[PDB]
């Protein structure tokens, strides 16, 4: 039993419909997707930034990683 | 050494998610398996009742079970004893033990090849370039006696002799037995030894996805359907102020 | 200094609750001292603050926002809790100085 | 006599700008390291190089010939 | 108006809902499986041993 | 009580935790994976249980009862396949559970934290000891190389060791009592997330803004439970995906060769989610040390809920945490990937650098930052 | 008081047949109601399977 | 379907096993059940008269 | 132990003859089973006789 003591609360009025008489999926083009922009674009410098900054370093020492396997013409010449 | 070479990834028939075995290639590949392959390489988890319904009859079957000798016992004064084949046996072993394969290899040791496609990186790509790339030793480099060159073995140097050349056999469908055809086949056939199930895996994956796709279509309306209560839910403050 | 002054306004613009409506007291974590400076509000101040947090739950559960407009403005954020909490924590810290004492 | 499709296509791809500027990489090392006694250098490297050209090409082509 | 006599006649009474339920899943297995064996061998035209069969099969 | 679903002394159980609980309005898909999690864990022992029936722990059968199940049984290599992925998935999720918790300081429910944490290292003891029973190549080194760190603790080393083992190398006696640990330790699991659970239910649930949600709560149904039921089929379709068209693309080859004490394998490597860990033990070289660090890695998350320092609950209105974050993330894909490299320059020095990274972040940097964003707000 | 007080308008989010505030919400009521219990029963079907 | 073949044999074997692994955690499972359902009222007594006077 | 049908017989028997205190873990257990039922009728009985089945 949690719901009867909560929270003190005064003058607020809410109101709903019932799901029958409303759009499951409303207003896809006009909220739904603007928003997905919006959420999308707010947080992109955030995270992107670090995930990128390790596709580097992922990227760099695989490499460097291949080139010490290739040899250095440098150690046949003198002789 | 530390050097490697990676095969290419060949377009093979049942590479697709949705694409099967050539069973026709499977079919043949037995075949080189067991006139080729089985005098060195055993594989022990296979039977001659797998074949059927897969790649044979169950007459054909029958018959290629029967072309072996199996030891059974004991009898009656406790001896073992040699019988024909049956469907429920599994493909004969070469040697008795690892020594003795060994003994007669080399002192190299030729593995089952029941799970060799997954127990290689590479799988069919890496046994197709390995049968079809045996070559010369470039500058520099000694095999030493007893072991072949090999770019795509690790260390280059494999105690296996190129088991395959054109014509090494025929094929009773009339498939021009070139070597390159030859390792093709096998390797569907090793892929289908290392996995049975294959098919039938993709055939349900096939309907793992639509099922999927409609089901967690319904119940994301249903989901949403219920939240539009609180989706849209309006709300405002007002204090008797 | 009058420059971190501007950091302030520029995190304060960048923690972003002000366009939930949310005042900078609204998001305070709910430890004891602030359990306790609430129990001080007056009527009023609390269900203002009431109102807010259920108006920015409400936005949260939507995935919306408040229109640009709306957005409560650096300036004009009314630090109400914190002379309270300031002095629930007075009285406690003597209280806890006084019985080691 | 049969031919095996995999040599047609072998040579047919060492033709490539990619194989023949490989090749000619190998034979170069192959003369110097066989025209010297004691030494390291092994042309497994530049052997590769050209093997990992010809055979990508090999790949694409090859198993359209095959039944 | 299907809805409306479907509302009326399936999904109303929770009783029928159920039962509804049953005979659906009863006729979706049978056509979802056949139509997705079509679309796996079709997609796998003589690969099968279904289809190279014939080549074995007469005594 | 009018309604049978209060009064019943069972049916009061299933509504007080799943019908009538009251759960914060805006709860984010983040808050998904703890139901995940749950219905993992019952799908792992139900598979694990029919894998069971037709496994035999012996060092000579091991091996070939497997494959046995694979190749005779009725799906059983469909059994075996949710088995092997279940795992990861299982992983995957925790992962995200964790995460979601440091995110939004779900860690300030202390008892609810803790009690993860031991759900953690049990559920990798579990993987671990379950890994072996297929007794592949890397199974028997895996078990071999890892439990031999033990006799790098000083005095009771060779003990400890020789006494897991029941011998004087990874055997037989060991296989047996890891198939016992592997049918028991998930039982442990269900039996510590009823506590888990349990204390989570004094407070309830946390949410994204981190205030108080009790001006706003809903019945966990219909809500919770039809978006956890989403939550789900969305998960699946890609645990399935992988799982029945790329069965092979976690799992290593080598195991599919049977175990053999006289041939170490080239690359010993754990399954995809031990790497960050298996990176940053041997970040240290010097075997004691090492194990040391590993130990951290992972007894770490007892220390979070005390390096808390922001007046705020979650980092959805701290910017500077975030990245801080992000970066964190970041670095456990860096010790992932190291984890899967040979130890080598370059991947010697980026690695001893991540796992520097890591423990300097969640020490240092963390409670620093939310001491400067504290007088950043005028606090 | 509460006479000042009037339920907000819901257009944006009204299904259609019941958008005009001038008709029976009744007559489409079997329709709006057929179609969410016709998804549900589906989701039943496939989970059946 | 029990026996896994025709006669009891090692699948039968195996998978008694993994039974007689599991049913002990669920006796101790419905024990804690089993003590929650006594709880409610307490235990009986001898003279199965009320004990309230004298818990 | 060991759940083989070759292996199952022998591996009990190694318990008793080679496992540190095998042989008595092995006892406890096996009697441990009739106490438990020894212990569980007299629960039973007295339930029967005291009416706790109500
Ligand atoms: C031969 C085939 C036949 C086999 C199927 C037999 C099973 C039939 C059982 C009866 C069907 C259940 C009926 C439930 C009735 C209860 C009810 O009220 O409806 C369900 C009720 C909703 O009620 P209302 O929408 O309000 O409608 C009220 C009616 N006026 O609750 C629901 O939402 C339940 C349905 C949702 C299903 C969710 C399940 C999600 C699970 C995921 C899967 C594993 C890996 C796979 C490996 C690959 C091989
Ligand atoms: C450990 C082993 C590591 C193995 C790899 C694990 C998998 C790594 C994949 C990275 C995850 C990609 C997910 C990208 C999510 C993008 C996104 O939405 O971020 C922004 C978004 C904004 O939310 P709010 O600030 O509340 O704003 C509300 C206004 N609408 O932030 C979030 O969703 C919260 C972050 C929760 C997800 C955390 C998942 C990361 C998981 C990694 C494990 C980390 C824990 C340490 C484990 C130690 C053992
Ligand atoms: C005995 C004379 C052989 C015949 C006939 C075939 N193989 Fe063989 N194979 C043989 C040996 C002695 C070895 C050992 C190599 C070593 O030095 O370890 C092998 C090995 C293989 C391997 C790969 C081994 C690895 O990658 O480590 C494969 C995949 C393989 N053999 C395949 C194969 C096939 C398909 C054959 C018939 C076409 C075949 N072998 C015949 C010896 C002999
Ligand atoms: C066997 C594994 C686990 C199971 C079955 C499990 C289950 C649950 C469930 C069902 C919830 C509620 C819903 C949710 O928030 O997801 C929950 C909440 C929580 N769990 Fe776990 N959990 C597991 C492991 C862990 C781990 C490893 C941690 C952290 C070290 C953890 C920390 C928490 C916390 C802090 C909450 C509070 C969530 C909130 O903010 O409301 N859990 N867990
Ligand atoms: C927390 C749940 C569990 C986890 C994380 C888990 C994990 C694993 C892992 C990682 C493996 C190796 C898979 C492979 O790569 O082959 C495995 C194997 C196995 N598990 Fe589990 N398991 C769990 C529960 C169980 C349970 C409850 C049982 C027994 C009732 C069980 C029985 C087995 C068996 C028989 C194997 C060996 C066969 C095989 O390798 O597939 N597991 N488990
Ligand atoms: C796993 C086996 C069992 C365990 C662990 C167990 C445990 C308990 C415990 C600890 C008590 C309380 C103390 C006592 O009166 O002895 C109890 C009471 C009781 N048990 Fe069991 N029990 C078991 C099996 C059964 C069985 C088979 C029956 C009867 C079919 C049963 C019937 C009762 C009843 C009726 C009581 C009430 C005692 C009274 O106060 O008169 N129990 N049991
Ligand atoms: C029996 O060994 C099983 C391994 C495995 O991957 O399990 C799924 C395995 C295989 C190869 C190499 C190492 C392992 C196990 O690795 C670990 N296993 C661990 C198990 C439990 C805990 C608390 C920490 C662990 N840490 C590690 C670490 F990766 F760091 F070495
Ligand atoms: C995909 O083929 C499947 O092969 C199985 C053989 O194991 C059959 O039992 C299934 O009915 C069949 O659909
Ligand atoms: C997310 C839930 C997905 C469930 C997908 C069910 C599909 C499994 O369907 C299976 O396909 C096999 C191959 O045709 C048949 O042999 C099996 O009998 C059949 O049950
Ligand atoms: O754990 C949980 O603890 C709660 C508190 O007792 C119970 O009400 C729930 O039924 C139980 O599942």
């Amino acid at each position: 039993i949690h719901f009867g003591n909560l929270a003190r609360v005064r003058h607020i009025i809410t109101y709903s419909l019932s799901p029958f008489e409303q759009r499951a999926i409303p207003n896809i083009f006009s909220d739904a997707l603007p928003n997905v922009w919006r959420r999308f674009s707010s947080q992109v410098f955030k995270v992107a930034p670090p995930f990128l900054g390790a596709y580097l370093l992922y990227s760099w020492g695989t490499q460097e990683f291949e080139r010490l396997k290739r040899k250095n013409p440098a150690d046949y010449e003198n002789d | 050494g530390e050097l490697e070479l990676h095969p290419p990834a060949f377009p093979w028939s049942h590479g697709g998610p949705l694409s099967a075995l050539d069973h026709s290639s499977v079919r043949r590949g037995f075949q080189v398996y067991k006139q080729v392959c089985s005098a060195c390489h055993s594989m022990d988890y296979v039977a001659f009742r797998n074949l059927i319904g897969v790649t044979h009859t169950e007459a054909e079957a029958k018959a290629l079970a029967e072309e072996v000798e199996v030891q059974d016992g004991p009898d009656e004064n406790g001896e073992l004893f040699m019988r024909p084949g049956k469907i429920s046996d599994y493909f004969p072993k070469p040697y008795p033990n690892p020594e003795a394969a060994r003994a007669a290899n080399n002192g190299a040791l030729p593995p089952d090849l029941s799970y060799i496609v997954n127990a290689r990186h590479g799988g069919e790509d890496y046994v197709f370039s390995l049968l079809t790339g045996y070559c010369d030793p470039p500058a520099g480099v000694v095999v030493r006696e007893g072991l072949h060159y090999n770019p795509y073995f690790p260390g280059q140097a494999i105690g296996m002799a190129p088991p395959i050349y054109n014509e090494i056999l025929e094929y009773d469908d009339g498939t021009p037995a070139t070597m390159s055809q030859i390792a093709k086949d096998v390797c569907t056939f090793l892929r289908w030894a290392a996995e049975p199930e294959h098919d039938q895996r993709k055939r349900m994956g096939l309907k793992m996805l639509l099922i999927s796709a409609l089901l967690t279509s319904l119940l994301y309306y249903m989901k949403r359907h219920k939240w539009s209560v609180l989706k849209s839910r309006k709300m405002a403050y007002r204090p008797p102020k | 200094g009058r420059l971190m002054d501007r950091i302030r306004k520029w995190y304060y613009n960048a923690a972003g609750f002000n366009k939930y409506g949310l005042m900078r007291d609204d998001t305070l974590y709910e430890d004891d001292d602030v359990k306790e400076a609430l129990k001080r509000l007056p009527e009023d101040l609390y269900n203002e603050r009431m109102f807010r947090i259920k108006r920015a739950l409400d936005l949260s559960l939507k995935h919306r926002i408040l229109p640009k407009e709306q957005w409560v403005k650096y300036e004009e954020d009314k630090p109400y809790l914190e002379p309270y909490l300031k002095e629930v924590i007075r009285e406690r810290l003597e209280r806890e100085a006084w019985n080691k004492k | 006599e049969l031919v095996d499709p995999l040599t047609t296509i072998r040579e047919h791809c060492e033709q490539t700008e990619k194989c023949v500027k490989a090749r000619e990489r190998l034979e170069l090392c192959d003369a110097r390291v066989s025209s010297r006694s004691h030494t390291e250098e092994q042309c497994t490297e530049e052997l590769f190089d050209f093997l990992h050209a010809r055979d990508h090409c090999v790949a694409h082509k090859l198993f359209n010939k095959l039944k | 108006a299907l809805l409306r006599q479907a509302y009326s006649a399936l999904f109303r009474r929770t009783s029928t809902f159920a039962l509804t339920v049953v005979l659906g899943a009863v006729l979706f297995e049978r056509a979802f499986d056949q139509g997705a064996d079509a679309i796996f061998e079709h997609l796998n035209e003589g690969k099968l041993w279904k289809h190279i069969k014939h080549k074995y099969e007469a005594s | 009580a009018p309604n049978i679903r209060k009064s019943h002394p069972l049916l009061k159980m299933i509504n007080n935790s799943l019908i009538d609980l009251p759960a914060p309005s805006n709860i984010s898909a983040w808050w998904n994976f703890g139901s995940l999690l749950a219905v993992c864990l019952m799908t792992q022992i139900l598979t694990g249980l029919l894998l069971a029936m037709h496994y035999t722990a012996d060092t000579s059968l091991a091996f070939s009862s497997v494959a046995h199940t694979c190749r005779n049984v009725q799906y059983g290599w469909l059994i075996r396949n949710l088995h092997a992925n279940g795992a990861s998935f299982f992983f995957i999720c925790i992962f995200l559970h964790i995460g979601r918790g440091l995110y939004y300081g779900s860690y300030l429910y202390k008892e609810t934290w803790n009690t993860g944490v031991i759900l953690l290292l049990t559920l990798m003891a579990t993987a671990f000891v379950g890994y072996v029973l297929p007794w592949g190549q890397m199974s028997f080194w895996g078990a071999t190389v890892i439990t031999n760190l033990f006799s790098a603790i000083p005095y009771i080393g060779h003990t400890l060791v020789e006494w897991a083992w029941g011998g004087f190398s990874v055997d037989n006696p060991t296989l047996t009592r890891f198939f016992a640990l592997h049918f028991l330790l998930p039982f442990a699991i269900a039996g510590i997330t009823i506590i888990h659970l349990t204390f989570l239910h004094e407070s309830g649930s946390n949410n994204p803004l981190g205030i108080s949600s009790d001006s706003d709560k809903i019945p966990f149904h219909p809500y919770y439970s039809f978006k956890d039921i989403l939550g789900l089929t969305l998960m699946l379709t890609p645990f399935l995906t992988l799982a029945l068209f790329s069965p092979n693309l976690l799992g290593d080859p080598e195991n599919f060769t049977p175990a053999n004490p006289l041939v170490t394998p080239p690359h010993i490597k754990p399954e995809w989610y031990f790497l960050f860990a298996y990176a940053i033990l041997r970040s240290i070289p010097n075997k004691l040390g090492g194990v040391l660090a590993l130990a951290a890695s992972v007894l770490i998350l007892f220390l979070i809920p005390f390096l808390h320092k922001s007046k705020q609950r979650t980092m959805t209105f701290r910017p500077l945490s975030q990245t801080l974050f992000w970066l964190l993330v970041a670095n456990l894909l860096i010790l992932t990937w190291i984890g899967s490299q040979p130890v080598e320059h370059p991947f010697i020095i980026i690695g001893q650098m991540a796992s520097l990274s890591y423990f300097t972040i969640l020490l240092i940097l963390f409670p620093t930052i939310g001491t400067l964003e504290n007088k950043m707000l005028n606090y | 008081v509460h006479n000042d007080v009037t339920v907000p308008d819901f257009s944006a989010y009204r299904r259609e047949d019941v958008m005009d505030a001038t008709t029976s919400s009744q007559t489409s009521s079997e329709d709006r109601k057929g179609f969410s219990y016709l998804v549900t029963a589906t989701a039943c079907v496939a989970t059946a399977y």
